[PDB]
DNA sequence: GGTCGGCGCCCGAACAGGGACTG
DNA sequence: CAGTCCCTGTTCGGGCGCCG
């Protein structure tokens, strides 16, 4: 008996119409069982042919659960309806949830279910089911209630969740709330004991509402990984090569950067191990740049308009470096992550582990997902990254294959 | 006209597009006499029906002979309907593959009858579906008739039966959890577990099922022993085959000749091992004419005599066992081509197959092989839903060695070893640091955009030099031909220093083949040595003998 | 014959996007 | 600076094979 709100896409685009990629059995049997449910309690239909509209389906196991989860991969349909969830019904993004100590993470999407969807918009919310050896024809459904994992969803929630979240609010008025997708980031600067003892505090407020989950977070403790030069006593021919070359490429970050003096003992024809002394012009050029390094780039801050862009480096046995900006050589951020799970024996299960690590983070600082730059081919992406993902959103990506140059990131 | 058991499907035209009006082609008298046949027995079943002149829509027909009988099939000509048609969602996502397939106890196959002509079509759609049969005279007007149920020939008649069979048949698949229905159009591979004589209790009671929607099952297409015929297979009690496969013996070869050939050896390849058709699609490349004779050449005939050889004896596949695990082996067949075979026990093979697309203009096995993998792994989760295990003619040191420190993410699942040769491996490998004693060469290169001519030369730190005219080139031709020099009159130790992104982005990625000659003999330059440093500098900044050189290869 | 849909392969063409260079 | 072009990769159009 609730009112849906009316949604319509953006002004001359149709549905999406993306292929569903084969699926395993462990999968296909916990979309059935989810979707005969979720048909039985109304939230889902089944539909036909003339829906020339569709969506990819696959499922997940957030860490440390065993009950699976239904994911949708609502990024084409998110493109198409990108006017609604920003300019009317847009949520502001605090500022102060990336200082807290401690940050946690609330899988919400059940409350999603509880509102109806517009009836002239259940079209473009298809989905089709396969089967292993295609035994059946394709199973198709579509959502008759606010769907987990669309972008309008949250927006449409947003007036019924700020009064879910006012008594508490209230009576914690120094904890800070976001909701972003199907998660709800909970920050506060208690201690880890009282903190999580809050978070059940709340989790029973949502449960007398009609909706569980628990990953911790600390912002705080996040660090940035600079450009760094060797400390070296005994500088040879190749040392010196290497060293030039990076900071030829770091002058492009930092303008300062000068490698006149240290050309200069580049100019014999000499072999590469043998062994070169600084000359007191050049060992001054040297800790100049070291002291240029240290200062943060000049003009370099976030602009609420531009797409937020990730570029993700293997420096092998486990170590993995990331940089986030919106304009080149314009970093608004830089990290590296070490031992994630997966490290020394899978490439894809640390490079899913750092996308989400990424995304969670910028998620945190800035409230938005990043279009990743890949380093892994596209079909090698495509065949595993399901295998590890844990997480309700899904970002953008794009593949490339950028031979390393000179470790500007990784000593 | 009667309303049909079966709920119907709304179908809409795109916005904006009327119906299709063009005119009737002219029919052969002997294809006339076979439509109105079938025109007035269709309008009696309730099928087709009499329509006047307040129907302003109109569209081609022909018919075409049914293999293996005397009836014909009526097909419409929609190609202008079908563009002005809304769009549909096709629900079938792939083919069955009988190495997929569970041993059951017992087995029943059936094929309904003319399937389209026992769905309705939509009632408000019905207009647009208008056609006219032409009479024995030229004069005579013409019986105009529209369409009651799927027309064959239209973009949306396989589409709309497939999804209303599968809800017809799940009230039974809800009562019969146990009963395993294979659906794929109007066939119906039924299996089950229970014993031989409820098995048969439960088919009269799909057939029955069936026939109250207006479904007709015929006992001449009903199949109760085996072996069964089910897709184009030869389904038996422990084994499989397909059915039996014909080549063309052209003594003068067409291209659309090798296009049904390889067409053919490829639909063999799944259960047939060992198939190449690398000589035989060397034979497509660069051709414009799909009637243009072709000679067979020395590899090409070899090719085919191989071919024809293992389609002589007899393979077979099994069935999945799912208590067994499943085992994916690859073998390197030929430069740029690989099989593997898919089993659970030793020699059983379930299904067979091929992998030969060239990637890239420079890779090497490894890329290959992880690239073959995926394919494979792809195809297994499509048929079983799980990955195979993978025995592969890669040492474990020698993959260990590329996946750690190739600057791109790589993986591979649980596989082991198989000392098969011919085996993968890396030809040559990059040291890491520079090489203390070894010659160092501080190579460049440059051309001219419009003259085309370039030099390309070296520099070294016990004064050697060289520097060589190069014409018809380009600037990345020359930074390689640089290398390839220092390559050739160094030690079986060398260090190079170069400025070319270009080259060192090829050259670090380890190829062994490559599209482009220099790029092979420098590879073959490669594997001749111990030890190989390459190094990057930036260009233009005054660094070592790279700008001595760069002034030399300037002109 | 010159219908439709699904999937697979093989090829060239069109289009794409980055790097080095000169107007 | 902005325009090329040299190269490399991807996407797509079009031929069979197969199935119904």
């Amino acid at each position: 008996p609730i009112e849906t709100v009316p949604v319509k896409l953006k002004p001359g685009m149709d549905g999406p119409k993306v292929k569903q990629w084969p699926l395993t059995e462990e999968k296909i049997k916990a979309l059935v069982e989810i979707c005969t449910e979720m048909e039985k309690e109304g939230k889902i239909s089944k539909i036909g042919p003339e829906n020339p509209y569709n969506t990819p389906v696959f499922a997940i196991k957030k860490k440390d659960s065993t009950k699976w989860r239904k994911l949708v991969d609502f990024r084409e349909l998110n493109k198409r309806t990108q006017d609604f969830w920003e300019v009317q019904l847009g949520i502001p993004h605090p500022a102060g949830l990336k200082k807290k100590k401690s940050v946690t993470v609330l899988d919400v999407g059940d409350a999603y279910f509880s509102v109806p969807l517009d009836e002239d918009f259940r079209k473009y919310t298809a989905f089709t089911i396969p089967s292993i050896n295609n035994e059946t024809p394709g199973i198709r459904y579509q959502y008759n209630v606010l769907p987990q994992g669309w972008k309008g969803s949250p927006a449409i929630f947003q007036s019924s969740m700020t009064k879910i979240l006012e008594p508490f609010k209230k009576q914690n008025p120094d904890i800070v709330i976001y909701q972003y997708m199907d998660d709800l980031y909970v920050g506060s600067d208690l201690e880890i004991g009282q903190h999580r003892t809050k978070i059940e505090e709340l989790r029973q407020h949502l449960l007398r509402w009609g909706l569980w989950m628990g990953y911790e977070l600390h912002p705080d403790k996040w660090t940035v990984q600079p450009i760094v030069l060797p400390e070296k006593d005994s500088w040879t021919v190749n040392d010196i090569q290497k060293l030039v070359g990076k900071l030829n490429w770091a002058s492009q970050i930092y303008p300062g950067i000068k490698v006149r003096q240290l050309s200069k003992l580049l100019r014999g024809t000499k072999a590469l191990t043998e062994v070169i002394p600084l000359t007191e012009e050049a060992e001054l050029e040297l800790a100049e740049n070291r002291e240029i390094l240290k200062e943060p780039v000049h003009g370099v801050y976030y602009d609420p308009s531009k797409d937020l862009i990730a570029e993700i480096q293997k420096q092998g046995q486990g170590q993995w470096t990331y940089q986030i900006y919106q304009e080149p050589f314009k970093n608004l951020k830089t990290g590296k992550y070490a031992r994630m799970r997966g490290a020394h024996t899978n490439d894809v299960k640390q490079l899913t582990e750092a996308v989400q690590k990424i995304t969670t983070e910028s998620i945190v600082i800035w409230g938005k997902t990043p279009k990743f730059k890949l380093p892994i081919q596209k079909e090698t992406w495509e065949t595993w990254w399901t295998e590890y993902w844990q997480a309700t959103w899904i970002p953008e990506w794009e593949f490339v294959n950028t031979p390393p140059l000179v470790k500007l990131w990784y000593q | 006209v009667p309303i049909s058991p079966i709920e119907t499907v709304p179908v809409k035209l795109k916005p904006g597009m009327d119906g299709p009006k063009v005119k009737q082609w002219p029919l052969t008298e002997e294809k006339i006499k076979a439509l109105v046949e079938i025109c007035t027995e269709m309008e009696k079943e309730g099928k087709i029906s009499k329509i006047g002149p307040e129907n302003p829509y109109n569209t081609p027909v022909f018919a075409i002979k049914k293999k293996d009988s005397t009836k014909w099939r009526k097909l419409v000509d929609f190609r202008e309907l079908n563009k002005r048609t809304q769009d549909f969602w096709e629900v079938q996502l792939g083919i069955p593959h009988p190495a997929g397939l569970k041993k059951k106890k017992s087995v029943t196959v059936l094929d309904v009858g003319d399937a389209y002509f026992s769905v309705p079509l939509d009632e408000d759609f019905r207009k647009y579906t208008a056609f006219t049969i032409p009479s024995i005279n030229n004069e005579t007007p013409g019986i105009r008739y529209q369409y009651n149920v799927l027309p064959q020939g239209w973009k949306g008649s396989p589409a709309i039966f497939q999804s209303s069979m599968t809800k017809i048949l799940e009230p039974f698949k809800k009562q019969n959890p146990d009963i395993v229905i294979y659906q794929y159009m109007d066939d119906l591979y039924v299996g089950s577990d229970l014993e031989i004589g409820q098995h048969r209790t439960k088919i009269e009671e799909l057939r029955q099922h069936l026939l109250r929607w207006g479904l007709t099952t015929p006992d001449k297409k009903h199949q109760k022993e085996p072996p069964f015929l089910w897709m184009g297979y030869e389904l038996h009690p422990d084994k499989w085959t397909v059915q039996p496969i014909v080549l063309p013996e052209k003594d003068s070869w067409t291209v659309n000749d090798i296009c049904k050939l390889v067409g053919k050896l490829n639909w063999a390849s799944q259960i047939y091992p060992g198939i190449k058709v690398r000589q035989l699609s060397k034979l497509l490349r660069g051709t414009k004419a799909l009637t243009e004779v072709i000679p067979l050449t020395e590899e090409a005939e070899l090719e085919l005599a191989e071919n024809r050889e293992i389609l002589k004896e007899p393979v077979h596949g099994v069935y999945y066992d799912p208590s067994k695990d499943l085992i994916a082996e690859i073998q390197k067949q030929g430069q740029g081509q690989w099989t593997y075979q898919i089993y659970q026990e030793p020699f059983k093979n379930l299904k067979t197959g091929k992998y030969a697309r060239m990637r890239g203009a420079h890779t090497n096995d490894v890329k290959q092989l992880t690239e073959a993998v995926q394919k494979i792994t792809t195809e297994s989760i499509v048929i079983w839903g799980k990955t195979p295990k993978f025995k592969l003619p890669i040492q474990k040191e020698t993959w260990e060695t590329w996946w750690t420190e190739y600057w791109q993410a790589t993986w591979i699942p649980e596989w082991e070893f198989v000392n098969t040769p011919p085996l993968v491996k890396l030809w040559y490998q990059l040291e890491k640091e520079p090489i203390v004693g070894a010659e160092t060469f501080y190579v460049d290169g440059a051309a001219n955009r419009e003259t085309k001519l370039g030099k390309a030369g070296y520099v070294t730190n016990k004064g050697r030099q060289k520097v060589v005219p190069l014409t018809n080139t380009t600037n990345q031709k020359t930074e390689l031909q640089a290398i390839y020099l220092a390559l050739q009159d160094s030690g079986l130790e060398v260090n190079i220093v170069t400025n070319s992104q270009y080259a060192l982005g090829i050259i670090q990625a380890q190829p062994d083949k490559s599209e482009s000659e220099l790029v092979n003999q420098i590879i073959e330059q490669l594997i001749k040595k111990e030890k190989v440093y390459l190094a990057w500098v930036p260009a233009h900044k005054g660094i070592g003998g790279n700008e001595q050189v760069d002034k030399l290869v300037s002109a």
